């Protein structure tokens, strides 16, 4: 429960220190995505028009089925979370 | 079939004080084969510099307290440990290894763009 | 069965006149086709509901943990019924709403009635369930197979 | 004059001249769409210092090339039906209605038809 | 033979067994595999039946063309089959399949959704490059080159 | 589930370096999210149950 | 339970025939499945292969809801109502949406008027600064 | 009643003849002492080996003499992206994004608006032939066939950036390509 | 198909001149009856002989002496080379030739190593515009 | 250096793996790209005629010459 899974994780130490999460059921399903960079989360490439990016953590949104599992999951790793009510 | 070298069973210890034993024997390891590392991988410092490096890291973990994060730890400290003996690790990644490293102030950063 | 093939039977270039002869009689194998495909055969014209809604009607996944177990020895099956009637055919199956471990109804119920459901075939153990009762294989000879001969260390197995 | 080379009209209000390279198309000097990007300056750019600039892909703008096409007629009907003229080949059929007193083009093709009895007033 | 799978069943083929299990007796099993596909291959073209080659299921399957571009409904599910994709009710299976490797299996699990959420795919060339060690030993370095050569080791395939 | 498709860490060949090293992250054309799609409804159905009648518990009887 | 012209927010209705079990006006199996299978076809027999080119596509009721209750087997002139609604006609299924909105809470040309696009399920109504920019799964 | 009385099954039961006979002695062979002596000393089957190995020395030769020279190609073979037109010369692509969700290596880049002349046009597209699998999901996917694979295959570049086409070179494609792309839609047209 | 009595055969038929462009460029002396030329130039045969094997029935003959470049086969007949149809593009139906709406120029090669290569660039515009500043007096 | 194949030039199906570069030219100078997944015998053999054709028209002595 309180263990710092973080530590034996692999993942960088910024998800904890510097990124922070949202917990939400946005209409079955809880799911937790990251607050966007205030820099860095795009940029037009100068070339091709294409959309850049240096936020490794975009496209990634955790599923749950229940309201205490992604609570609880998001303690585990020690992640700095927000719960946006319903 | 037989285990590679340096290769240890895994064991999940159950005890503290026996766990402590096993950390401190796998600390004198790393010292030991420290002049070796620096000989397989060509690095550009002294092995004593590479002994302090040793020291560094058991020491970020000085103060775990959960035992199930203690064999965690020690089993990734022996997986480390049998890669760089038995020279898996390319001589690129451990040069890296010892090229790791004052932050701004709140209007440097807000010039810059910040992070 | 798949017997040599006469070499003008297979669609390949082969020999003319005089120089069929000499490749007749300087060949080990002359029966053997020489694997160019024929131009003027080969490739000569170039290439240029509910009724049956099965996918909702897929089976649904039933688990079948040790309370549920316990029920089919105790109660019997729907389909070999051992339940009383009435109030009291409903007392008996709501003892199996909550825990109730097998090895103890393993502990006190007639031999005669876990020969009958649990084991099969009078006491005999249950075997792992083959996935096709039709595998078979029987050995053959070289008569039949046309693969090498029993000198060979590999051996032919037909579906008997 | 910069202007018809970095701005999106309907209609082009010069002649193109297909040897100018500064167009946005061989046939068209004006951008066709607001968000696209003119022509002339997307190739002053560093990659363009050397490079030749008549040899770069240029095809010709389909919108100059669809007006020219006649003004379709249906004689004896409110409904213009077109399938893109290939069957399998052409685009999803639809239906066009007529009613009002203009030429309506396809969805897909961009053919304007339209009924024989409004000819004059659509050719006015 | 095992558990047949789409027209193996309706085919005849022979499967050769060695003895001595080691290089030479898979090549000989290699050769033969070689002869009974060539028998199947055969077989196939004289026993292709008519009829539709996909599921006759638009929500599954793509319509036609011209069916496509003139009904509504073609239209829909074209539509929505390459921008949705098609869901695929929740559980897992594990399938596996006679490959030329040898057994290539896949562990899928599906959460009802259009994705996959797990996906495990089974290479026999893993399982048998983890036996390399057992089978190598003693051997010199030019047998390594053979061993290696036997397993059929295409390493995409090890790897994934 | 938690590891990011894309990893952290990329590498490439330093030419002051004379190597190849790591470095964080950074993508020219980001990865795009049309998963986005997933359908407010339930496409499957409840499913229909194929358990053998000898596993089915036994129904109590209509009364006398 | 499929509907068309089932909404809370309006008041009832009985021109869509989707609920059937109306249970939408009603206060409180294979023949409800072929009914739906009915009424789904009679929708999509007049309606114009405009996909493609529909702003409402991946976000179309009448879509998901011929592929989830239907079979897989199967001309109106525009309007102009201002410069902020898009209508193309052809596509409407007559369900009636626009006009409980447009008298019953719009109370008219409004400052609410706009709320029609959402409400109409298909792209007879869509916004006309959107137009065929994006679609729902880009977003 | 089945074999599951002693544990068995009818797959456990091997056929008839599985256990391998005797393995014979040197007295139970077939041959002479000379007899395998001459094949052995004179190396019978590998003069058998050059024998066959010299035959094919006097065989047609497959080869083919690319560049003058080109393998067999079908009506479905994918090569490279173009764009195409209507014969009016006004583009078949409606701007629909529909080969953009399909890209299972997401190659494709498309934006959208109304034209000019109020038509769903598409002012940007691009493929990313560095990311693009060659594998016709868009090909397949499009509604108006203004997205295909032209069987040309000769198109190396030397520098990388000349493999991301924009819609001026997917565009410029299709006009240069059209007759060869004729040629595949109406051949495979049956069978799509 | 090796022999030298095809060779000399062919020798013979083509001649010395167009012979030794054949022993130059092709490495092989060949003889075939003229199918057509492209726009660029090349000259396209097919071949009669009946040694000749299954894939070298069509042959191209480039206008270089020294150099031969397979992106200056024009594509109407790049796809009869490869035997992808029997219909050489100078045999074409009239139903079956495709119509243009557009100028076609002569046949340009790939481009790649001059200053001809193909430059990719954005063609959309920024997706924001920077307010153009303007000075009022303040009263 | 060739690149052959979509993975070389720029990562292909295998873009965005946490495991691959994102071509082969982050690594390697490379002199020619070869389009294709995979390149065909005849794709690649092209991109080698190519690559000849560049060292036909090499001019390192001359370029000592005239350039040096
Ligand atoms: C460059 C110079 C040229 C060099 C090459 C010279 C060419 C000549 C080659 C010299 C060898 C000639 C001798 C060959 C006869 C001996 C072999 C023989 O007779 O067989 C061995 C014999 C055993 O009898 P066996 O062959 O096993 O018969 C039963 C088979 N199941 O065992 C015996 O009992 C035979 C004993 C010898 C009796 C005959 C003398
Ligand atoms: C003249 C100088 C050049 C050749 C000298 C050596 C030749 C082989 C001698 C040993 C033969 C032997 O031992 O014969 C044993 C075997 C056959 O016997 P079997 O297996 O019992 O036959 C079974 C029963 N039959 C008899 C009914 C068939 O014959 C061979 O495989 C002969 C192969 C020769 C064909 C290739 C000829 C050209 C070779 C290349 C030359 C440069
Ligand atoms: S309203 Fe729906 S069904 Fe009708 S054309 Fe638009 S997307 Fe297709
Ligand atoms: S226009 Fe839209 S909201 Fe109005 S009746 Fe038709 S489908 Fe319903
Ligand atoms: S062929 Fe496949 S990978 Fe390539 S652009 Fe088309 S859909 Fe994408
Ligand atoms: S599928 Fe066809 S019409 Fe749709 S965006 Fe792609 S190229 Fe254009
Ligand atoms: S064929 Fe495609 S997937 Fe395979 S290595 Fe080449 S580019 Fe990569
Ligand atoms: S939702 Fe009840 S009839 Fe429309
Ligand atoms: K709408
Ligand atoms: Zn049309």
């Amino acid at each position: 429960t309180d263990l710092a899974k973080e530590l034996v994780s692999g993942a960088p130490k910024e998800l904890i220190t510097e990124r922070v999460a949202r917990i939400y059921q946005e209409t079955e399903t809880w799911k937790i995505d990251w607050d966007i960079l205030n820099k860095g989360n795009r940029w037009e490439n100068d070339l091709m028009g294409y959309q850049s990016s240096s936020d490794y953590m975009q496209g990634t949104i955790l599923k749950f089925d229940t309201r205490e599992g992604a609570i609880r999951f998001a303690k585990g790793q020690g992640w700095d979370y927000y719960i946006q009510e319903p | 079939t037989n285990p590679t070298a340096f290769a240890q069973t895994t064991r999940y210890v159950k005890d503290s004080t026996e766990m402590r034993t096993l950390v401190l024997n796998l600390y004198r390891r790393y010292l030991r084969h420290s002049r070796g590392f620096v000989n397989n991988y060509n690095l550009d410092i002294p092995a004593s510099q590479v002994r302090t490096k040793i020291r560094q890291e058991f020491e970020r973990q000085r103060f775990v307290k959960d035992l199930p994060l203690k064999n965690v730890l020690y089993m990734k400290a022996q997986m480390e440990f049998q890669e760089l003996v038995n020279f898996w690790k390319q001589q690129c990644h451990v040069m890296q290894y010892f090229e790791s490293i004052k932050g701004d102030s709140f209007v440097q950063k807000f010039l810059k763009g910040a992070q | 069965s798949g017997g040599p093939v006469p070499v003008f039977k297979k669609y390949t270039t082969g020999s003319k006149g005089i120089w069929e002869k000499i490749r007749q009689l300087l060949t080990l194998v002359p029966n053997r086709s020489t694997g160019n495909p024929l131009v003027k055969n080969y490739r000569v014209p170039p290439p240029g509901y509910y009724d049956r809604d099965h996918r909702r009607n897929y089976p649904r996944l039933v688990a079948f943990d040790q309370t549920k177990v316990s029920g089919l020895l105790t109660l019997g099956s729907a389909q070999n019924p051992r339940i009383s009637v009435g109030e009291k055919g409903q007392k008996e199956l709501a003892v199996f709403d909550q825990s109730v471990s097998l090895s103890s109804t393993l502990a006190t119920i007639d031999p005669k009635v876990v020969k009958s459901e649990l084991l099969a075939e009078g006491g005999s153990p249950v075997v792992a369930p083959s996935l096709n009762k039709k595998m078979k294989f029987r050995l053959t000879e070289e008569s039949e197979h046309g693969m090498y001969p029993e000198d060979y260390p590999i051996r032919i197995f037909a579906q008997n | 004059s910069t202007k018809e080379l970095t701005t999106a009209r309907i209609k082009d209000i010069s002649k193109p001249d297909e040897n100018n390279l500064q167009q946005q198309a061989p046939n068209r000097i004006s951008p066709w769409s607001k968000s696209q990007k003119p022509r002339a300056e997307a190739q002053d750019n560093v990659r363009f210092a050397v490079k030749d600039l008549a040899k770069q892909p240029r095809p010709y703008a389909a919108i100059d090339l669809i007006y020219k096409q006649p003004i379709r007629y249906i004689e004896h009907d409110n409904v213009a039906v077109c399938d893109g003229n290939g069957g399998a080949q052409g685009h999803p059929k639809v239906y066009i209605n007529l009613d009002q007193n203009k030429a309506i083009p396809c969805g897909y093709c961009g053919l304007r038809f339209a009924q024989a009895a409004f000819k004059e007033d659509i050719e006015s | 033979k095992s558990q047949p799978y789409d027209a193996y069943d309706k085919v005849d083929f022979d499967i050769a067994v060695g003895t001595k299990g080691d290089c030479y007796d898979r090549y000989l099993i290699r050769m033969t595999e070689f002869r009974q596909s060539l028998r199947i291959i055969e077989q196939c073209c004289n026993q292709m039946p008519p009829g539709p080659v996909k599921v006759e299921d638009f929500k599954v399957a793509p319509p036609p063309r011209a069916l496509m571009k003139e009904d509504m409904e073609a239209l829909i599910h074209h539509f929505l089959l390459y921008t949705k994709g098609y869901a695929v009710p929740a559980g897992e299976t594990y399938t596996a399949i006679e490959a030329p490797k040898g057994e290539m299996a896949v562990y899928v699990v599906s959460d009802g959704s259009e994705r996959p959420y797990r996906c495990k795919i089974r290479a026999p060339g893993f399982a048998h490059l983890g036996a390399f060690d057992h089978i190598a030993r003693g051997h010199f370095l030019p047998d390594a080159v053979a061993i290696i050569g036997t397993m059929d080791l295409v390493f995409g395939e090890v790897d994934r | 589930k938690d590891f990011p498709t894309t990893g952290y860490t990329e590498v490439r060949y330093d030419a002051e370096k004379r190597r190849v090293v790591y470095e964080p992250l950074e993508l020219t054309q980001a990865w795009r999210n049309f998963t986005v799609g997933s359908s407010v409804w339930e496409q499957v159905g409840d499913g229909k149950d194929f358990t053998p009648e000898s596993f089915k518990l036994p129904t109590p009887a209509p009364d006398p | 339970i499929p509907r068309y012209c089932y909404h809370e927010k309006l008041a009832v209705a009985g021109n869509c025939r989707m609920c059937l079990v109306a249970s939408c006006a009603m206060p409180v199996t294979p023949k409800i499945k072929k009914a739906r299978e009915g009424v789904t076809e009679m929708l999509l027999e007049n309606h114009p292969l405009d996909c493609p080119v529909c702003d409402q596509g991946g976000e179309c009721d009448l879509q998901e809801q011929s592929l989830r209750y239907g079979s897989d087997r199967g001309a109106v002139e525009n309007k102009a109502i201002g410069p902020l609604i898009k209508t193309s006609m052809n596509r409407c299924i007559h369900c009636t949406r626009c006009v409980r909105f447009l008298n019953d809470v719009a109370g008219a040309n409004s400052e609410l008027s706009a709320n029609v696009i959402d409400l109409c399920p298909v792209g007879a109504l869509t916004s006309k600064p959107y137009a065929f920019r994006a679609r729902p799964w880009e977003l | 009643p089945t074999l599951a009385l002693t544990s068995g099954s009818i797959q456990g039961t091997h056929p008839e003849g599985f256990r391998l006979p005797r393995p014979k002695t040197w007295e139970e062979s077939s041959e002479s002492a000379l007899s395998k002596a001459t094949k052995w000393y004179l190396l019978s089957e590998i003069f058998r080996g050059l024998y066959i190995t010299l035959e094919m020395y006097f065989r047609a030769p497959y080869t083919i003499y690319y560049p003058f020279e080109k393998g067999p190609v079908s009506p479905r073979f994918r090569g490279e992206h173009a764009l195409r037109r209507y014969p009016s010369g006004e583009e078949r692509c409606i701007a629909c994004k529909l080969c953009e969700a399909v890209c299972p290596a997401q190659a494709i880049t498309i934006e959208a608006e109304e034209r000019i002349d109020g038509s769903r046009r598409t002012y940007k597209y691009d493929i990313d032939m560095t990311k693009c699998i060659y594998c016709g999901y868009c090909q397949e996917s499009c509604p108006v066939d203004a997205i295909v694979e032209t069987p040309n295959v000769e198109y190396a570049t030397e520098t990388r950036e000349e493999l991301l086409y924009n819609k001026e070179k997917l565009l410029a494609n299709g006009d240069k390509w059209e007759q060869e792309i004729q040629y595949a839609l109406d051949a495979d047209a049956p069978y799509r | 198909s090796s022999s030298i009595q095809r060779t000399l055969r062919n020798l013979w038929k083509n001649g010395f001149k167009k012979s030794f462009k054949q022993l130059q460029g092709y490495n092989d002396i060949k003889s075939g009856r003229l199918v057509g030329t492209d726009s660029f130039g090349n000259k396209f045969y097919e071949v009669d002989d009946p040694v000749e094997i299954h894939m070298r029935t069509r042959f191209v003959e480039y206008t270089g002496f020294w150099r031969q470049d397979m992106s200056e086969v024009e594509p109407g007949w790049h796809y009869w080379l490869a035997y992808g149809t029997d219909v050489p593009p100078n045999q074409l139906k009239p139903e079956e030739k495709s119509v243009r709406a557009y100028p076609v120029k002569k046949h340009v090669p790939n481009l790649t190593y001059t200053d001809g290569a193909y430059v990719p660039y954005n063609t959309a515009r920024p997706k924001c515009a920077t307010w153009d500043p303007k000075v009022t007096e303040r009263p | 250096v060739i690149s052959m194949g979509s993975c070389a030039n720029g990562g292909g199906y295998y873009h965005y793996s946490y495991s691959v570069v994102r071509g082969v030219d982050r690594i390697v100078p490379v002199d020619i790209y070869v389009p294709g997944c995979p390149p065909t015998s005849e794709a690649l053999m092209y991109g080698v005629f190519q690559l000849q054709k560049k060292m036909m028209d090499g001019q390192t002595h001359r370029m000592w010459y005239r350039s040096y």
